[PDB]
């Protein structure tokens, strides 16, 4: 998907 | 003034692209602010021993018509980060939201987990309002943002090298 994060970023 | 002037200068598969100057929130977000504003001179010294700088540190995640991520200054790609407060701090507020490109955000593992890594907002991101803090805005230099933007690519790896070649307060 569309996040912003820091080690595990997901769909 | 009351608002911190701070800038990147970015280099592009090792050719510079421009200066991006930033205005930070500091009458909003005082706490984020510092924190950014400080790795940007690199007056703090982290727990490695070496002094916490965004300078030479990449953006290692780039999306086109979403944003792009730096500031893991320990790992440069993601799993790492450190802000002058630890491993990481309390959000702030979320007074400020995503809503226009040009916005400089925070990014994070979940509620309370901000550390060094920011995003610039290539396009409004109204899915991350109260979950991302924004703490600043591009004044300038825009047009390297988009120059950055066109280095991503859907699944976020960066084929050429983004790097920030110099950075500071101004």
């Amino acid at each position: 998907x569309l996040l912003v994060t820091a080690g595990l970023v997901l769909a | 003034s009351k608002r911190s002037k701070v800038f990147f200068d970015i280099s592009i598969d090792n050719s510079n692209a421009g200066r991006i100057i930033f205005e930070l929130f500091s009458d909003i977000t005082p706490r984020t602010c510092e924190n950014f504003r400080a790795l940007c001179t690199g007056e703090k010294i982290g727990s490695r021993g070496k002094n916490l700088h965004y300078k030479n540190s990449i953006f290692h995640r780039i999306i086109p018509q979403f944003m792009c991520q730096g500031g893991d200054i320990t790992n440069g790609n993601g799993s790492g980060g450190e802000s002058i407060y630890g491993r990481s701090f309390t959000d702030e507020n979320f007074n400020m939201k995503h809503d226009q490109p040009g916005l400089l955000s925070m990014a994070n593992a979940g509620p309370n987990t901000n550390s060094s890594q920011f995003f610039i907002t290539l396009v409004p991101c109204p899915w991350l309002d109260g979950k991302h803090v924004v703490f600043g805005k591009v004044i300038e230099g825009m047009n390297v943002v988009r120059e950055m933007e066109k280095e991503g690519a859907k699944s976020g790896y960066v084929k050429r090298s983004v790097v920030i070649t110099d950075c500071g307060e101004l």
